[PDB]
């Protein structure tokens, strides 16, 4: 078909190329090198090669794929490991047995050798079917046990043939569909564009929480399956704890972890520890990965691959969400992307609006950010599914100034502020309250006062004594520490418990790796309670330093509330916890006295 | 009596569909050989997969035309794309049924009704205004908002642009401003209150679908929905569409108003998304920038954005423009604040350090303004002791704002007594004046009162602003 | 030492609070309007001179 | 600058040429140079403005065997107060000194406004002395500058920090940069005082400081005029 006509780094020109769409990938020269046309002028297409080209030969043939850049959706993709533009790197090592990656490999996205057990869906012969309905649905893994196949979203028409029950492969046809007198063969796979966000037939509003166990957010700055998550991707700064937990133990039905340009070294630990990570349900008996995929770019691969990493990885949550399955996508470094995006950028020589960055670096983070969200899934059964980010950013400088982190913390609704202070204090998961923030918290009203009527108003009070607790730190540091009252003294000691055995959540322990809601709605209602009973009885009557000294039992039987065992069962634990809430009511009323 | 009958609507006049599409550069698509270009024709795009969007010509070049798609340019094929032209600039089906309607961001509906049977087909970004035809605003609307209606007070045809940022409660004050506006001295034209009421024009370019929803909401919570015509372009619609959805906003008011002869209130939300995608396509075209990478022209379009609103000679309309705008770095010399302003009737600021004090609304009334105060207060409008007042309620506010930077560089002991009152004053206003109930309706004579409250803190003697003969009257009880 | 000590604490408050809060927005407004665009004319120039 | 050569270096007059407004010439220069679609130098301003400047400047001075010479004296405004400018900045890289007029000096109501920080005269250092002026001209200019110089560091230290940090330096500093400012910097426009009534002035501005501390003039000068009053 077409011919390479001149060639400058990564950019390819093409004569007699007539016919190819605006962004439609070519396989540009004899290794079949993948790109992406950017401008047209006639029968010349201007592509965008994505490895390198220094081996193109001027008169090799390129031939044009017709569809633009598509992520291969169907089974097989979940436990597998891809690049920004879905290179299966584990068939692509098994396949070569070769260190590097190899130049203008076309390994299938999806393994086209697994044979499936599929199992047809309500739709029959005859019947008409429109995107996004469930035609049949495959057991992919013991954990994903029903991958539900989707019509793809713009095809619809009348079916005229299904495959019975049975196992098939990728490559295999298993529905036949009439429109306009045409038919259309369906196999178990369709590929979708992978920057127009997959269709839904209405957005909800998320108003479900994320719950990851981890307390601090879990309590303080909540965040909703579908809602968009920004935290500092900083070295040092813990971040992993919130990707294991995401991954680990949250709601979601699926996850989604993108590597945009992280470094090779991280990017290594990062596909290391997944595999050997466990889940939580049915008491940790499967790995995560059965319910993970990730996206892993290094440092220097193909920057279309970092470009459109982020874009692969929502495409997918979009696919799962379009099955009714709650998932969550972490992206590991937005800043990368962002960076990806300049360079690009500068390739093409596009003006520099702010910083380097191009233009659009608002609009396209805004609308990424737009394809979250909780949405009733197009097609029949009625099904509901969402997409939830959590992005991280890190800065060159750690100024958090650069345009792409500003419109970052403006898009997202919730920010978990990451801090190297905490983290050198050994305080985990060192998530800074003060900085930190969440919109959702409205929202979520309706499901409080639908499961824990109290949450709301807990959370607010432990924010704002935690912060007069702060504020009084100045102000100790600037008078003397005999200068505070009565109720001053209750607020810090409240504030210092709260900060070694609400906010601080070891993890790796058992009792507190996974924190649920109720559990932490419980010690919501200790903490506070103990701060209310503490101001009550130092309010009206004696001095607090001898209560607290005596009360000690009670701190004491607070902190190791931290302790309580969530799999003792959600009504022991809060049985129990009436009973330490009754313990401590009766003690603060024997010691005022 | 039928002046309407001069349409001639029916004309049939049959468009030409090019297939003549040479190649794409970006949101722009280039055709080779049409006849005879027209300047800002509007055409419709047909992509090869049957998919239809549409963009207008920006640049004309003797067969040849430059075309910006609205949707994005992804698609489009030199070989199967088809371009129908429309010849004319684009143009909204604009009536008096809009009203209840919510629109997509191009004047699509999306509340599942029909398209608006057309009493007109008005042109996108009309002509200006004869400044001999011009009527100047001096109706002072009662927002209910002490911060806004005794000083910084607003006329009915004011462009008053509600400067803010991310996080901040701009739409709660919008939407308060919405509900309680009214003028301070109603007309009483109909016992049954029908036309004392604002018709609203609701124009949302980039927001996120949160905030959409919540201004829906809260227009069904005021039945207000039936005077409201809502425009919302989302987060995720397309950015280079986002040009047209704040001009098809202000073409239905300018019907509403200079037509219907209605008291239009026009809600301009998030105009920094504005700003952006005019950085985005002025990117794209390549021409000479301005400060911050904004086009160089700016000022001229965000002025015909601005300026369609105020009254005129022989209409009993008007439009009250409000647009809301998020400073990227709660800064005030950015080009998306600076050009406003210097276009705008003044500002109401919202500010980060007030909110975070936790006080609503967070308005810091010190750097807002209103140019058309000047002149719509005074005796026969609210108050004579008006202008005085807020006078010395700025000067003061902002002598205490000194003596508090004062306090915590010299500290507490060395600020004189009157720095003291200043400390005192300003604690008590932002507390007791500025804040105020979500729903809380104050009418500027209550308001003026509490201002008087206030300002019988200081003695009579340092009251410099403040006439004698005023002061004389209002100082003493009552 | 009441004397001495109010008066380096007056020093020490009155720089943090306007001089370093006037030279750090100086240094600021420096590069960000002045080199920044000074930077975008010479981007600009030279990408006219390019074209 | 022809007519002035024709009457310096072929009717051997003295020509003191004055020029009346520099930058007007850059600006036209500009423009010409923007009508050309030329390569930008600096801020729109012509690549090859050091040329021209060097031409126009060049054209002066005294030539061997010509009884005659050209004094130029150009005169051209900073467009924002600021040497950094293309203009002033091409300027002094070819001419041989300058005269700062500074915009602060003028608001405090001083004529002449001529800064003496930045101002220089490239070639002074040989025009003064022994047979020429007094012998204790340059180390009395060396000292104002130096003297001047500390007037003005221990008036940014004083805005900084108190007064009493100052050393005693820094207060005479600050009293002789005072009275220098209104007394030997200030002039009638029709004064016309001679270069001997300055030295006088100046070294009595100088008695201001003890001996030991005018340690930029040699201790010949400092013992033959200190005491002289």
């Amino acid at each position: 078909y077409g011919a390479i006509y001149s060639v400058s780094g990564p950019v390819v020109i093409a004569e007699n190329m007539i016919g190819c769409a605006m962004y439609e990938l070519v396989k540009v020269g004899h290794d079949n090198l993948v790109g992406e046309v950017i401008r047209i002028d006639g029968d010349k297409a201007t592509i965008q090669v994505y490895e390198e080209t220094a081996g193109l030969t001027v008169g090799d043939p390129v031939l044009r794929t017709g569809k633009p850049l598509s992520v291969e959706l169907g089974p097989g993709l979940m436990e597998t490991i891809y690049d920004g533009i879905q290179r299966p790197l584990k068939a692509i090592k098994e396949e070569s047995q070769s260190i590097y990656i190899p130049r203008g490999i076309d390994t299938p996205a999806l393994d086209r050798t697994i044979k499936w057990q599929f199992t047809p869906g309500k739709f029959q012969v005859g019947d008409h079917i429109s995107g996004g309905d469930i035609y049949g649905s495959v057991f992919e893994n013991s954990l994903i046990s029903s991958h539900k196949i989707l019509l793809p979203p713009r095809s619809r028409g009348t079916i005229t043939w299904i495959a019975p029950a049975g196992e098939y492969t990728l490559d295999e046809k298993i529905l036949e569909v009439e429109f306009d007198g045409k038919k259309s063969d369906f196999t178990l796979y369709h590929t979708w564009p992978v920057r127009v966000p997959r269709p839904v037939t209405e957005k909800l509003s998320a108003d479900y929480p994320l719950l990851t166990g981890q307390r601090v957010l879990d309590a303080l700055f909540p965040c909703v399956q579908g809602g968009t998550t920004c935290i500092p991707g900083a070295f040092g700064c813990g971040k992993t704890v919130i990707s294991q937990s995401l991954s680990k133990y949250s709601n979601s039905d699926a996850i989604i972890y993108v590597g945009c340009g992280e470094r090779g070294n991280e990017m290594a630990e990062v596909l290391m520890e997944f595999p050997e990570l466990y889940t939580e349900m049915s008491g940790t008996k499967e790995p995560i990965m059965k319910r993970t995929t990730l996206v892993a770019n290094t440092s220097n691969m193909p920057v279309a691959a970092r470009e459109a990493s982020i874009y692969t990885g929502i495409t997918l949550a979009e696919y799962f969400r379009d099955q009714g399955k709650n998932v969550s996508m972490i992206a590991d470094s937005s800043s990368r992307w962002a960076e990806a995006l300049r360079e690009i950028s500068g390739r093409l020589g596009e003006m520099p609006a702010d910083q380097g960055f191009p233009a659009y670096l608002g609009a396209k983070l805004a609308s990424f950010y737009e394809r979250a969200g909780k949405a009733v899934a197009l097609g029949s059964p009625d099904r509901t599914g969402s997409v939830s980010i959590v992005a991280a950013v890190s800065p060159a400088g750690g100024d958090f100034s650069d345009p792409v982190t500003t419109a970052t913390l403006g898009i997202t609704q919730v920010f978990w502020g990451l801090d190297k202070k905490l983290a050198q204090r050994k305080h985990f998961p060192s998530i800074n309250t003060s900085v930190s923030y969440s919109k959702y918290t409205n929202v979520l009203n309706k499901f409080y006062d639908s499961n824990y009527p109290e949450f709301p108003v807990l959370r607010d009070r432990m924010k704002e004594i935690l912060s007069n607790a702060e504020e009084l730190e100045q102000v100790v540091q600037l008078v003397g520490k005999s200068a505070l009252s009565d109720s001053d003294k209750i607020t810090l000691d409240v504030a210092t418990l709260i900060k070694e055995d609400f906010l601080q959540q070891n993890g790796y322990s058992t009792y507190d790796a996974f924190c649920p809601i109720w559990k932490t709605f419980d010690m919501m209602r200790a903490f506070i309670s103990y701060h209310d009973e503490a101001q009550k009885a130092v309010a009206n009557g004696a001095n607090w330093s001898k209560l607290a000294d005596s009360t000690g039992d009670v701190k004491h039987a607070v902190s190791s509330s931290k302790f309580f065992e969530p799999s003792r069962g959600e009504k022991e634990v809060h049985g129990e916890f009436e009973k330490l809430l009754s313990t401590m009511q009766e003690r603060f009323a024997e010691s005022t006295d | 009596i039928n002046k309407k009958a001069v349409e001639q609507g029916f004309n049939v006049k049959p468009r030409l569909n090019y297939n003549t599409v040479s190649g794409v550069n970006g949101p722009l698509v280039i055709l080779e050989k049409v006849k005879f270009p027209r300047y800002n024709e509007i055409v419709n795009l047909t992509l090869p997969d049957g998919t239809v969007r549409q963009g207008q010509v920006l640049e004309i070049r003797g067969d040849r035309a430059i075309v910006q798609v609205f949707e994005g340019t992804s698609g489009i094929d030199v070989k199967k794309t088809t371009v129908e032209f429309t010849g004319e600039s684009l143009r909204i089906p604009v009536s008096e049924d809009m009203l209840g309607r919510i629109f997509d961001g191009s004047g699509r509906p999306i509340d599942n009704g029909p398209k608006v049977f057309a009493e007109d087909y008005l042109d996108i970004n009309g002509s200006p205004i004869n400044p001999y035809a011009r009527i100047y605003p001096e109706e002072m609307i009662s927002t209910g908002v002490s911060a806004i209606d005794t000083m910084n007070s607003i006329a009915r045809g004011q462009k008053i642009p509600i400067f803010s940022a991310s996080g901040l409660p701009h739409n709660e004050i919008a939407a308060q401003i919405c509900r309680q506006a009214g003028l301070v001295r109603p007309t009483k034209d109909v016992h049954d209150g029908h036309e004392e009421n604002f018709s609203i024009v609701f124009a949302a370019m980039g927001v996120n679908l949160e905030t959409a929803r919540f201004f829906k909401q809260d227009f069904e919570e005021n039945g207000s929905l039936e005077r409201t015509s809502l425009f919302l372009n989302l987060a995720n619609d397309p950015t280079i569409e986002r040009i047209i959805t704040p001009r098809l906003a202000l073409t239905t008011a300018e019907y509403l108003a200079y037509q219907t002869e209605r008291h239009v209130l026009t809600i301009l939300t998030d105009m920094s998304s504005y700003a952006d995608a005019l950085r985005e396509v002025s990117a794209a075209r390549e021409e000479v920038p301005g400060r911050r990478g904004y086009p160089g022209y700016m000022y001229t379009d965000l002025s015909t954005i601005y300026e369609r609103a105020g009254r005129v000679e022989g209409r009993n309309g008007s439009i009250t423009q409000i647009p809301i705008l998020t400073m990227p770095n709660d800064d005030i010399t950015h080009p998306i604040p600076d050009l406003t302003g210097y276009i705008t009737e003044g500002q109401i600021f919202v500010d980060r350090q007030l909110h975070n004090k936790g006080i609503y609304p967070p308005i810091n009334v010190l750097p807002s303004l209103s140019r058309l105060m000047k002149s719509a207060i005074g005796e026969g409008m609210t108050r004579k002791d008006h202008g005085d007042v807020s006078n010395q309620l700025y000067a003061k506010y902002a002598i205490g704002k000194d003596a508090a930077a004062m306090k915590a560089v010299v500290g507490e002991e060395a600020l004189s007594i009157e720095d003291k009152l200043s400390l005192e004053f300003l604690e008590k206003f932002e507390k007791t004046f500025i804040t105020q109930g979500a729903y809380e309706d104050r009418t500027v004579f209550e308001s003026l009162d509490q201002a008087w409250s206030l300002l019988r803190i200081y003695p009579k003697e340092m009251l410099n602003r403040i006439s004698p003969k005023i002061l004389d009257e209002f100082y003493d009880r009552a | 030492a009441f004397i001495i000590l109010d008066e380096v604490i007056k020093v020490t408050n009155r720089r943090v609070n306007a001089i370093e809060h006037v030279i750090i927005p100086r240094t600021e407004n420096t590069i960000a309007y002045i080199n920044s665009e000074l930077d975008e004319l010479d981007r600009e120039e030279f990408y006219r001179l390019k074209k």
